[PDB]
RNA sequence: GAGCUAGCCCUGGCCAGGGUGAAGCUGGGGUGAGACCCAGUGGAGGCCCGAACCGGUGGGGGAUGCAAACCCCUCGGAUGA
RNA sequence: GAAUGCCGGCAUGAGUAACGAUAAAGAGGGUGAGAAUCCCUCUCGCCGUAAGCCCAAGGGUUCCUACGCAAUGGUCGUCAGCGUAGGGUUAGGCGGGACCUAAGGUGAAGCCGAAAGGCGUAGCCGAAGGGCAGCCGGUUAAUAUUCCGGCCCUUCCCGCAGGUGCGAUGGGGGGACGCUCUAGGCUAGGGGGACCGGAGCCAUGGACGAGCCCGGCCAGAAGCGCAGGGUGGGAGGUAGGCAAAUCCGCCUCCCAACAAGCUCUGCGUGGUGGGGAAGCCCGGGUGACAACCCCCCGAAGCCAGGGAGCCAAGAAAAGCCUCUAAGCACAACCUGCGGGAACCCGUACCGCAAACCGACACAGGUGGGCGGGUGCAAGAGCACUCAGGCGCGCGGGAGAACCCUCGCCAAGGAACUCUGCAAGUUGGCCCCGUAACUUCGGGAGAAGGGGUGCUCCCUGGGGUGAUGAGCCCCGGGGAGCCGCAGUGAACAGGCUCUGGCGACUGUUUACCAAAAACACAGCUCUCUGCGAACUCGUAAGAGGAGGUAUAGGGAGCGACGCUUGCCCGGUGCCGGAAGGUCAAGGGGAGGGGUGCAAGCCCCGAACCGAAGCCCCGGUGAACGGCGGCCGUAACUAUAACGGUCCUAAGGUAGCGAAAUUCCUUGUCGGGUAAGUUCCGACCUGCACGAAAAGCGUAACGACCGGAGCGCUGUCUCGGCGAGGGACCCGGUGAAAUUGAACUGGCCGUGAAGAUGCGGCCUACCCGUGGCAGGACGAAAAGACCCCGUGGAGCUUUACUGCAGCC
RNA sequence: CGAUGUCGGCUCGUCGCAUCCUGGGGCUGAAGAAGGUCCCAAGGGUUGGGCUGUUCGCCCAUUAAAGCGGCACGCGAGCUG
RNA sequence: UGGGAGAGGGUGGUGGAAUUCCCGGAGUAGCGGUGAAAUGCGCAGAUACCGGGAGGAACGCCGAUGGCGAAGGCAGCCACCUGGUCCACCCGUGACGCUGAGGCGCGAAAGCGUGGGGAGCAAACCGGAUUAGAUACCCGGGUAGUCCACGCCCUAAACG
RNA sequence: CCGAGGGUAGGGCCCGUGACUGGGGCGAAGUCGUAACAAGGUAGCUGUACCGGAAGGUGCGGCUGGAU
């Protein structure tokens, strides 16, 4: 059947990107706290 | 007239449509058209705020002239009649003297070719507007004013009007399609005549499809949920109310008056309404 | 977190073929005029049969599966909520 | 040494299940250390509205080539979507951007919020919608509307010429729109040709033929032709389109008006440029100076912004055109012509899938276009086939039980069983024919029956062309022929009678319930006068609604028909300016503390003082409720009638052993040989009953009862046969489970059901195919039950608060 | 209770005997035939259907007879539901 | 041809009396009702009185033993639309007549459907009396209906 | 070919019969009331509507075949 992963490169930026996660008190602390723990990536990759 | 159908399905048995026959133009002005944002029912969060609306046919909006002061004097001719989907009395297409183009909601037994006015001195006969106060006592009249300039606010459905009881200083009584006796100020502007298309009231929608052209989404019965979502939800099997009947919310929905207590407006209704 | 699912909003798309034959219109009849009857025309409908498409009724299989819901047969809807 | 402990390693089950669609393979020749598995050829089979082809998403080098085979590949591997390396994606016109707006998002103004932030007009952003200029062929191992060739076109800059009151984010027009049905004319696509071009072919009995086989086109500027779309012209007045306006709107006049004219698309032709088969020979080369012609069918596509009808009444903004404003009229715009200029990103490959989403090269899921031919009434259905693509990444044998999927069956024909569950039967089309009842539509495909192939002959009408021939679409009559059988294969209703429930089409527990549940049109009550009520929000602001009582919210009931009775004492709601009670506050009789005193400080009675409650009324489609005991009629029985107690009032009409009846398989009748079910009745209704509606109702139902006909492997009662497995051999090789095991029966015993204790009996060691009685077999720390001063959802006249409202 | 699946049916049996039939008997209020009752006897046999989930029971048509009980109300790693 | 009388019919207007209700004033201990009473209403200010307002229905005197119509039936007043009928004249047609199975139309009240309207009245229904009872008569209430529009029903002691 | 008739299927009329059920006629001396005949003690009758153990009552309109 249809299951729950559909990609969508413009979906998946627009929800997780660098910009939606600026715009939003909750957001930045995310970025804050993956920054602190090192990660690699601070945001999921999508081509665009 | 409204007409009827044969029984050739089902639905069609009692289903009855407006005759149309008043209507004489069947395309909008497209000078006076702009879109009708459809809601849903949703408001600015985002939220549903009124249950079951939504999915009905697209519209586009007809702009209304409610004031009609704007132009005293100056005559204007009706050029059409058509149909309007925003509200139930049908309109009227008028074409000013002035070369300006506007519609007004028609009046019952208006006449494409006719000539209406507005303003003091205009002849009391249907479709002119007047300010309250120069109406003679008796006339039934239509698309009226609650407040001088901030328009017309009452009797503007299909078949409904006003009639003026008598006068009391700077204002007029009026009794209202709802049977409420009110005064309102002289200087409102008010429509000779009464809203047309009575039959209205008459239509069998005849089907449940009926209802989802006009974005009625289905209502869902309080005895029918749960408890988590209703004051009659629950029970084993059927159940009764057993409680006094109320709405989701709680509040009791059989009598409970809700007109709030201290609102200023009360030195001006004479008597609440009937039936 | 609504890329699953539920509802709504905006903008596009899709629905083989066949069957039934409403209103109206026309002609004829009828009548004081009518209602109305007959024929033709017409092509209405949460109309009928049936693919795509959307379903998931009964049975059988499957049950460390092909599959954490599938497969076969059969069955519902298919211009409409 | 134990924690169903944790991490790791390794066992057992076991050479066991399995190796992922039953579309299918065989052989020859290559290569190579090695070949069922790679390459080539021939034969065979499978898809063909796809299992072929083209877009979009998603994926991200998987593309092409050389070299490889450790791992990956369910076997093998020389092969590969794998390893290494090198190569490969070319645009003014395709798509997106330098253009426009949609929902929505954001947001100068402004508004609101302890903070974070929430709103918000313009504006901005935002597309698969609007707008906008490229077609055909060739070329690479791999890109091509991109490179090349031919023929076309767009914008920007500059110049020349001609023309004009030029000029805009401003005004206007236009853009600009639904659903169903649909006209004319075309094109796509297709069928045929005794005509045209072609390498050839004559077989095995016949055929050298009006034979067979292959092919007979594509693109194209101007011009022209056909078919369509769009569009009135002039004058005068003018107060409207938030300045102006010669534009637009409104009024009057004349003229043109089934036209014309102007303009714009489609199609045809068109200089020109291309393409070009079978077969043979080695993707190529030939064929070939290839030929490129006629007839027919014909779109859902095109002309298109076409026409008609209908009601539910069907985006915006830019480009474009027109009007003017400042301004400027050495400018500027418009038209024609010339030269110049023309950027950024994508482009490989897969794309119904082995490259996307499902942990897998996973029988699942994935939007758009093309989707040939013949026959079957039609069609995208079905059968077979074209182009094209495949045989599904373990095989070889054997021919047991048993399982799956499939075929047939004597006589019987539901006797099976909870149930005809399942499987038969019926099955398309044409004609005849068709009942109760009905809301007059229906019920209806009711039921039931006849026909169906082929040949010859005569013949009607419609399309094309010309009226004819030919082609084509529907028929009509007559006479024959063959078989068991003519919708000869494939696809394609079993039917009737009678109940319950629900009017109906719809909706639902994704993944055990599709229903009688929900919804539904319709009915009623109730709230709401507009800054509505109500809902979301602390608010601002929203929705309601750019609506206004023929409207909007809430509740119940549920098409329709006939109806919906009595009770207002309790709860609710509504009304009530009196009275009673009533908080803060006012009032201050009268007290108290302290000070020498003035004073300062504290307590405080009467009395005035809201909503609420009390109290007085109303109200049922508001919550709800609608009796008991005893007697009585000239046979008996029964009780129309009476007595008395109680209530706020004692259940009406209608219906009833019911989706409700405990006693119950009530009693009687029907149907049956026989009927705890069914249907019809009766009424001592344990415990129906009138919008949690009552009683009916044509039509409808994958709902749930009961019966009959048809027909059957359901059964008596099994038999045989097919294939996929099971079995044997080669390759690869799991799993739950497992204290260890050298693991028999009986009768006893034992914590009460013993392989393991006692007594007796029986028993050589080890496997393979099978069956399921035991190992209180496995799985899941019982989902029932209880316990825990464990938890959570839900309720209310439990307690206590809070929002909200007064 | 860190799980002993729970009615009936179907299939497959096996056992007890307090015996339904068949075999052998005694008594009889046993004339015969047919019964009644008790004793011995478990070798074999003990039907098909209608109703109900039913066990049981009632009924139809037969029969020599249409037995009663146990085996975890025998038997769901055998099926049904 | 010339005239006449008439509640003949349909439509649109519109006038005054009275009842009810609401508002304002004045005023107080009862009102109402019957055979008699009670229920009911009234110090939360009723009845009775005045002024104001809303609304529905029916039209007093004239009015009669009257008039009109085919019957059912028709009554304030005004206008419009329309039928029947009678008299005068003796002008026109030239028996064109009578009746009338079927057919068609009209048809009091009640009743029905869909909207409206609702003052008074009032089946049902509730209460108070009466009574052996009183599902009646009498009293207090009171819903359909009575009213309007359109569509039905088609009955009658539709009788002279 | 037609054809007695037989068979299959579906209709129409009539007759008999049926649990139960509706009212009707009749029947020396049953139970309840007293509706009508007198102004029958509420004049009666009437079409219709609703209601009630029963005759009946009541509403609306009509008749005199009503008394004083
Ligand atoms: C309760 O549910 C426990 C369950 C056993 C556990 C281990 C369990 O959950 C087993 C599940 C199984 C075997 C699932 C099978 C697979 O189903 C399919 O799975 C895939 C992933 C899914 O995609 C679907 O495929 C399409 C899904 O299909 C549904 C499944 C196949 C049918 O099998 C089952 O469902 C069997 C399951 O019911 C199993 C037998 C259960 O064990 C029994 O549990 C009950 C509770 C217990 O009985 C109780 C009944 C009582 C309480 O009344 C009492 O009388 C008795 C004594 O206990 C029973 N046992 C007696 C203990 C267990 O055997
Ligand atoms: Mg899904
Ligand atoms: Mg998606
Ligand atoms: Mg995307
Ligand atoms: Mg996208
Ligand atoms: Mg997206
Ligand atoms: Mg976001
Ligand atoms: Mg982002
Ligand atoms: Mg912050
Ligand atoms: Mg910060
Ligand atoms: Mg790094
Ligand atoms: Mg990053
Ligand atoms: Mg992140
Ligand atoms: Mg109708
Ligand atoms: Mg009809
Ligand atoms: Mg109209
Ligand atoms: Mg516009
Ligand atoms: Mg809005
Ligand atoms: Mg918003
Ligand atoms: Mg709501
Ligand atoms: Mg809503
Ligand atoms: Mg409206
Ligand atoms: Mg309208
Ligand atoms: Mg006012
Ligand atoms: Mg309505
Ligand atoms: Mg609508
Ligand atoms: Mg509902
Ligand atoms: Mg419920
Ligand atoms: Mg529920
Ligand atoms: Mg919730
Ligand atoms: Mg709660
Ligand atoms: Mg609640
Ligand atoms: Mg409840
Ligand atoms: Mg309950
Ligand atoms: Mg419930
Ligand atoms: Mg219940
Ligand atoms: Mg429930
Ligand atoms: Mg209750
Ligand atoms: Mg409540
Ligand atoms: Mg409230
Ligand atoms: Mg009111
Ligand atoms: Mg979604
Ligand atoms: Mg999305
Ligand atoms: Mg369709
Ligand atoms: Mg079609
Ligand atoms: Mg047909
Ligand atoms: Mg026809
Ligand atoms: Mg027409
Ligand atoms: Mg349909
Ligand atoms: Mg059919
Ligand atoms: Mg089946
Ligand atoms: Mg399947
Ligand atoms: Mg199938
Ligand atoms: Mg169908
Ligand atoms: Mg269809
Ligand atoms: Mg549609
Ligand atoms: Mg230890
Ligand atoms: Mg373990
Ligand atoms: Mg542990
Ligand atoms: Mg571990
Ligand atoms: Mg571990
Ligand atoms: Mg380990
Ligand atoms: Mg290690
Ligand atoms: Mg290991
Ligand atoms: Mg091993
Ligand atoms: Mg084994
Ligand atoms: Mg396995
Ligand atoms: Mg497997
Ligand atoms: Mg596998
Ligand atoms: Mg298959
Ligand atoms: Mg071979
Ligand atoms: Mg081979
Ligand atoms: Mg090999
Ligand atoms: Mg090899
Ligand atoms: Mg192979
Ligand atoms: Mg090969
Ligand atoms: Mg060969
Ligand atoms: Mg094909
Ligand atoms: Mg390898
Ligand atoms: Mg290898
Ligand atoms: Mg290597
Ligand atoms: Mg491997
Ligand atoms: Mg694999
Ligand atoms: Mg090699
Ligand atoms: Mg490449
Ligand atoms: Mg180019
Ligand atoms: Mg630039
Ligand atoms: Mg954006
Ligand atoms: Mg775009
Ligand atoms: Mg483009
Ligand atoms: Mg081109
Ligand atoms: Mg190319
Ligand atoms: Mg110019
Ligand atoms: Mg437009
Ligand atoms: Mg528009
Ligand atoms: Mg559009
Ligand atoms: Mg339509
Ligand atoms: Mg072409
Ligand atoms: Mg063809
Ligand atoms: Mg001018
Ligand atoms: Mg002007
Ligand atoms: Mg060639
Ligand atoms: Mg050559
Ligand atoms: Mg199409
Ligand atoms: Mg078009
Ligand atoms: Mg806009
Ligand atoms: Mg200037
Ligand atoms: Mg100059
Ligand atoms: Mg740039
Ligand atoms: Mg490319
Ligand atoms: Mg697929
Ligand atoms: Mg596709
Ligand atoms: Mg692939
Ligand atoms: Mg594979
Ligand atoms: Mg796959
Ligand atoms: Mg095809
Ligand atoms: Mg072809
Ligand atoms: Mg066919
Ligand atoms: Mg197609
Ligand atoms: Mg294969
Ligand atoms: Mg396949
Ligand atoms: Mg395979
Ligand atoms: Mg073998
Ligand atoms: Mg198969
Ligand atoms: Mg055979
Ligand atoms: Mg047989
Ligand atoms: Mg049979
Ligand atoms: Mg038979
Ligand atoms: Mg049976
Ligand atoms: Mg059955
Ligand atoms: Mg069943
Ligand atoms: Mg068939
Ligand atoms: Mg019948
Ligand atoms: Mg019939
Ligand atoms: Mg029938
Ligand atoms: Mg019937
Ligand atoms: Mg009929
Ligand atoms: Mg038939
Ligand atoms: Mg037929
Ligand atoms: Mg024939
Ligand atoms: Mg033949
Ligand atoms: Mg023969
Ligand atoms: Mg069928
Ligand atoms: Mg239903
Ligand atoms: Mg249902
Ligand atoms: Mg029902
Ligand atoms: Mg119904
Ligand atoms: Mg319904
Ligand atoms: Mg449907
Ligand atoms: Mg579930
Ligand atoms: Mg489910
Ligand atoms: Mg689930
Ligand atoms: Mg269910
Ligand atoms: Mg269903
Ligand atoms: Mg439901
Ligand atoms: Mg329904
Ligand atoms: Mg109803
Ligand atoms: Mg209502
Ligand atoms: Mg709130
Ligand atoms: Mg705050
Ligand atoms: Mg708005
Ligand atoms: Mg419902
Ligand atoms: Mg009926
Ligand atoms: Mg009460
Ligand atoms: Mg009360
Ligand atoms: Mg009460
Ligand atoms: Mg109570
Ligand atoms: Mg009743
Ligand atoms: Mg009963
Ligand atoms: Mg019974
Ligand atoms: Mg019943
Ligand atoms: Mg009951
Ligand atoms: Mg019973
Ligand atoms: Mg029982
Ligand atoms: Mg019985
Ligand atoms: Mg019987
Ligand atoms: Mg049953
Ligand atoms: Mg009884
Ligand atoms: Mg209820
Ligand atoms: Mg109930
Ligand atoms: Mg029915
Ligand atoms: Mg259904
Ligand atoms: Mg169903
Ligand atoms: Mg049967
Ligand atoms: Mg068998
Ligand atoms: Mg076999
Ligand atoms: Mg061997
Ligand atoms: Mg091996
Ligand atoms: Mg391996
Ligand atoms: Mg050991
Ligand atoms: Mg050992
Ligand atoms: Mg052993
Ligand atoms: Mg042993
Ligand atoms: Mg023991
Ligand atoms: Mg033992
Ligand atoms: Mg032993
Ligand atoms: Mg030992
Ligand atoms: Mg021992
Ligand atoms: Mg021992
Ligand atoms: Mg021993
Ligand atoms: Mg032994
Ligand atoms: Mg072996
Ligand atoms: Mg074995
Ligand atoms: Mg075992
Ligand atoms: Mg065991
Ligand atoms: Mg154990
Ligand atoms: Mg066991
Ligand atoms: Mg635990
Ligand atoms: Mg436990
Ligand atoms: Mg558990
Ligand atoms: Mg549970
Ligand atoms: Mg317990
Ligand atoms: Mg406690
Ligand atoms: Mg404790
Ligand atoms: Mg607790
Ligand atoms: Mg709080
Ligand atoms: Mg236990
Ligand atoms: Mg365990
Ligand atoms: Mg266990
Ligand atoms: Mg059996
Ligand atoms: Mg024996
Ligand atoms: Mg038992
Ligand atoms: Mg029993
Ligand atoms: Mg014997
Ligand atoms: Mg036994
Ligand atoms: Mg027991
Ligand atoms: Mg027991
Ligand atoms: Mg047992
Ligand atoms: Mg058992
Ligand atoms: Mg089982
Ligand atoms: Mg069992
Ligand atoms: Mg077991
Ligand atoms: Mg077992
Ligand atoms: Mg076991
Ligand atoms: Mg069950
Ligand atoms: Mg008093
Ligand atoms: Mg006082
Ligand atoms: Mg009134
Ligand atoms: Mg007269
Ligand atoms: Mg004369
Ligand atoms: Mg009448
Ligand atoms: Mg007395
Ligand atoms: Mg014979
Ligand atoms: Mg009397
Ligand atoms: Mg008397
Ligand atoms: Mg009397
Ligand atoms: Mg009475």
């Amino acid at each position: 059947m249809k299951r729950t992963w559909q990609p969508n490169r413009r979906k998946r930026a627009k929800t997780h990107g660098f910009r939606a996660r600026m715009r939003t008190p909750g957001g930045r602390k995310v970025l804050k706290r993956r920054r602190q723990k090192g990660r690699w990536r601070l945001t999921p990759a999508v081509r665009k | 007239a409204v007409k009827k159908f044969k029984p050739y399905t089902p639905s069609r048995r009692f289903m009855t449509v407006a005759d149309f026959s008043e209507i004489t133009k069947t395309e909008p002005e497209k000078s006076l058209v702009k879109p009708l944002k459809k809601t849903g029912g949703r408001n600015n969060q985002g939220r549903i705020t009124v249950r079951f609306r939504g999915g009905g046919h697209k519209r586009l909006y007809r702009i209304i002239d409610f004031k009609r002061w704007d132009k005293v004097g100056i005559p204007a001719k009706v050029a059409a009649i058509e149909y309007d989907p925003n509200r139930s009395a049908r309109i009227a297409l008028l074409h000013y003297v002035d070369g300006e183009k506007r519609y007004i909601i028609a009046p019952d037994g208006l006449q494409v070719g006719q000539q209406v006015v507005a303003g003091p001195d205009a002849p009391i006969q249907v479709g002119n507007a007047l300010p309250l106060r120069f109406i003679p006592v008796g006339t039934v009249v239509h698309a009226v004013e609650l407040e001088p300039k901030k328009g017309a606010k009452l009797a503007r459905a299909a078949g409904t009007s006003a009639q003026i009881q008598g006068r009391e200083g700077d204002y007029v009584i009026l009794r209202l399609p709802s049977g409420e006796l009110r005064k309102v100020h002289g200087e409102c502007y008010a429509t000779v005549g009464a809203v047309g298309n009575a039959d209205h009231k008459n239509i069998v929608l005849g089907k449940a499809g009926r209802s989802r052209w006009l974005g009625r989404r289905p209502h869902v019965r309080g005895a029918a949920m749960n408890p988590v979502d209703h004051p009659h939800g629950g029970g084993e099997g059927r159940a009764p109310r057993g409680r006094p009947p109320a709405s989701p919310w709680g509040w009791q929905t059989k009598g409970l008056k809700t007109r709030k207590r201290r609102k200023p407006s009360s030195r001006f209704i004479i008597a609440r309404r009937k039936k």
